[PDB]
């Protein structure tokens, strides 16, 4: 998200994603906990077990946070300025952790949508995922 | 690096299905399309304009293959990375002057292309592993940057 051609790939690419957002939301998280273990300390209150209705019931929360932003490309600071006060104010999440989620979520999409995850779109998504990351780490 | 027999066996069995040309030209290509600033180092290789030119460029493919072969040597010298890349490191810092972080980048790009190529069999379990390998090769390629 930013440039036109980019805001065009994101809405298009995400329609590809469609109603599998929370599933994917789930998986990305699952891939970041195992892959990048430190991230797991931000969730002491969590069933970090593979199958966890909790890790499973947050990916759907993350998926929707992301579907919304997709529909709010022209203004991200405002449409997430709660998630912004959440990750940055109440939780103190490190700006290097967002890349780990951005990497995982992308590694995932590549797993469920091989033909659609092309270079041009992969470019765009990386950008969209950088922008959203910024907004949330904006209160720093 | 430091991991597990069942993980190693896994990592290895996957590496016998890796077409090094395909997955090779794919990593380097995306690196260039997704992180355009790295177009600066490979500057001779003709036309690297739109992603269509990058991807179907014979010199991206041929260097890609040289990159992934170097990766395998590493997937097979599990315990001696530093030694393995104790030269690709010197040629990267001195002659090339390439930032350490650009490595981790090409790495995560290599994990993503494995991801699309091997679908569901590229389990969070198995990527869990690859991050370690990509982590180790990165640390080794920058080892000589002091
Ligand atoms: C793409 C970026 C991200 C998105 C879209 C996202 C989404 C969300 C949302 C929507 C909530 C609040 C749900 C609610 O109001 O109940 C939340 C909570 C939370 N997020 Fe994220 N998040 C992101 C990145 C991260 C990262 C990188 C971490 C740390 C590794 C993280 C850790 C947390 C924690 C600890 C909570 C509170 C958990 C709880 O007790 O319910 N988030 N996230
Ligand atoms: C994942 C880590 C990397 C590996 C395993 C790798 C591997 C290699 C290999 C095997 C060669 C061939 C050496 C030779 O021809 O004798 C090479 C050369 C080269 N590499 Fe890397 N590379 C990595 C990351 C990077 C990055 C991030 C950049 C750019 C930012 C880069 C830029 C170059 C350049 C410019 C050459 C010279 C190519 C030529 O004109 O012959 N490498 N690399």
């Amino acid at each position: 998200v930013l440039s036109a051609a980019d805001k065009t790939n994101v809405k298009a690419a995400w329609s590809k994603v469609g109603g599998h957002a929370g599933e994917y939301g789930a998986e990305a998280l699952e891939r970041m906990f195992l892959g990048f273990p430190t991230t797991k300390t931000y969730f002491p209150h969590f069933d970090l077990s593979h199958g966890s209705a909790q890790v499973k019931a947050h990916g759907k929360k993350v998926g929707d946070a992301l579907t919304l932003a997709v529909g709010h490309l022209d203004d991200l600071p405002g449409a997430l300025s709660d998630l912004s006060n959440l990750h940055a104010h109440k939780l103190r999440v490190d700006p290097v952790n967002f890349k780990l989620l951005s990497h995982c979520l992308l590694s995932t999409l590549a797993v469920h949508l091989p033909n659609d995850f092309t270079p041009a779109v992969h470019a765009s998504l990386d950008k969209f995922l950088s922008s959203v990351s910024t907004v949330l780490t904006s209160k720093y | 690096v430091q991991l597990s027999g069942e993980e190693k066996a896994a990592v290895l069995a996957l590496w016998d299905k890796v077409n090094e040309e395909e997955v090779g030209g794919e990593a380097l290509g995306r690196l260039l399309v997704v992180y355009p600033w790295t177009q600066r180092f490979f500057d001779s290789f003709g036309d690297l304009s739109n992603p269509g030119a990058v991807m179907g460029n014979p010199k991206v493919k041929a260097h890609g293959k040289k990159v992934l072969h170097s990766f395998g040597e590493g997937v097979h010298h599990l315990d001696n990375l530093k030694g393995t890349f104790a030269a690709l490191s010197e040629l990267h810092c001195d002659k090339l002057h390439v930032d350490p972080e650009n490595f981790r980048l090409l790495g995560n790009v290599l994990v993503v292309v494995l991801a699309r190529h091997f679908g569901k069999d590229f389990t969070p379990e198995l990527q869990a592993s690859y991050q370690k390998v990509v982590a180790g090769v990165a640390n080794a390629l920058a080892h000589k940057y002091h």
